């Protein structure tokens, strides 16, 4: 069945980049876009950016044009978001999502919730 | 960029009451709006597709209405099984924008 | 005095199908044409009856964006006075209008493996269309947009900016 599963949880000191991944399964990967969303303890969801698995096009939220870069391995059907650097404000919970661009345009399937502890100590 | 104002941030309510929400876009969206619910500790999930008609799989108690710019959601009655936050979202044009989110509480 | 919603029209997730091309009314906005012109994505920015660099200095009374997806070869038809199946039966531009046609290759987005068929054009009609109207064998043919189609077959997203230059009250102005 279609479901997305997050890589897990990561802990790093500031400056130490994280490259994280959501594991896709259960549907034709090229057919439905992949979309990344972000949230933090105490406030609602915010969009990061999109990538098209079948052609590798990407889109970004302007606030994160630099920190985030999106890529896909369409053979094994898994998408990746790379973050260059981290601040203690960036301590946040991240969700990977399915976006159905050619049909409903809904984020109808989500990950289990990635946690990023940015910590200086 | 469309900014999606949603409030009241806390909708204090007694169970059994009918509840209503509302999304006001900062431009004409057409009708490409969705709503999502987040129970405690939980992920968000899709409830209403194109802002008016329930997605195939969600209970019929959830109904959407409105069009053009003013989008609204009402739940016929809230029990503690439905205690959650609800977020507005739009997908008409880039960049995609989520709402601030509203809180149900006793 | 506030900025003008060009982004929404240009960066719309899905365009309209030509046979029922969309039309948005742009008003009460200080349109910044420089950002559109300098952008290199647009293969063809052909302005009829106005100079593309001059655009940023004028003011206009009503301006409309018409947006729709077509195949690469038919874009030549969008030039005024060119007669063809897409022009005659789908979208025909008034003789000697004053506007600018902008196009760009959208095969990055609209093309789908296994074909995307959401886009339709009218295959049969009894008589040619009058300027700037839309009509709604079986008369609608789907385009077979496959990601590896030829350049002519690749989908081009076309926005036609139509604006009247006569000095009636002008609500859309440039810097
Ligand atoms: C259609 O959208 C493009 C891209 O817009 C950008 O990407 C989206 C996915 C969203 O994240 C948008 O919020 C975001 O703006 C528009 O082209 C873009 O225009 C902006 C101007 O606001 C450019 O921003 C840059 O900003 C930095 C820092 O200020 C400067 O150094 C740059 O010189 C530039 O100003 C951005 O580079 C540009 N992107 C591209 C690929 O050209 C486009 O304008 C829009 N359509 C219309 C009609 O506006």
């Amino acid at each position: 069945e279609v479901q997305l599963q997050q890589s897990g949880a990561e802990l790093v000191k500031p400056g130490a980049s994280v490259k994280m991944s959501c594991k896709a399964s259960g549907y034709t990967f090229t057919s439905y876009w992949i979309t990344w969303v972000k949230q933090r303890p105490g406030q609602g969801l915010e969009w990061i950016g999109d990538i098209y698995p079948g052609s590798g096009s990407t889109k970004y939220n302007e606030k994160f044009r630099s920190e985030a870069t999106l890529t896909v391995d369409t053979s094994s059907t898994t998408a990746y978001m790379q973050l260059s650097s981290l601040t203690s404000e960036d301590s946040a919970v991240y969700y990977c999502a399915r976006w159905d661009f050619y049909g409903s345009r809904t984020f109808d399937y989500w990950g289990q919730g990635t946690t990023l502890t940015v910590s200086s100590a | 960029d469309i900014v999606l104002t949603q409030s009241p941030a806390i909708l204090s309510v007694s169970p059994g009451e009918r509840v209503s929400f509302s999304c006001r876009a900062s431009q004409n969206i057409g009708t490409i709006i969705h709503w999502y619910q987040q129970r405690t500790n939980g992920s968000p999930r899709l409830l209403i597709k194109y802002a008016s008609e329930s997605v195939s799989g969600i209970p019929s108690r959830f109904s959407g209405s409105g069009s053009g710019t003013d989008f609204t959601l009402s739940i016929n009655s809230v029990e503690s099984e439905d205690i959650a936050d609800y977020y507005c979202q739009q997908s008409s044009s880039w960049p995609l924008t989520f709402g601030a989110g509203t809180k149900l509480e006793l | 005095t506030n900025l003008c919603p060009f982004g929404e029209v240009f960066n719309a997730t899905r365009f309209a199908s030509v046979y029922a091309w969309n039309r948005k009314r742009i008003s009460n906005c200080v349109a910044d044409y420089s950002v559109l012109y300098n952008s290199a994505s647009f293969s063809t920015f052909k302005c009829y009856g106005v100079s593309p660099t001059k655009l940023n200095d004028l003011c206009f009374t009503n301006v409309y964006a018409d947006s729709f997806v077509i195949r690469g070869d038919e874009v030549r038809q969008i030039a005024p006075g060119q007669t063809g199946k897409i022009a005659d039966y789908n979208y025909k531009l008034p003789d000697d209008f004053t506007g600018c046609v902008i196009a760009w290759n959208s095969n990055n987005l609209d093309s789908k493996v296994g074909g995307n068929y959401n886009y339709l054009y009218r295959l049969f009609r009894k008589s040619n269309l009058k300027p700037f109207e839309r009509d709604i064998y079986f008369p609608l043919q789907s385009y077979g947009f496959q990601p590896t189609n030829g350049v002519g077959y690749q989908p081009y997203r076309v926005v036609v900016l139509s604006f009247e230059l006569l000095h009636a009250p002008a609500t859309v102005c440039g810097p």
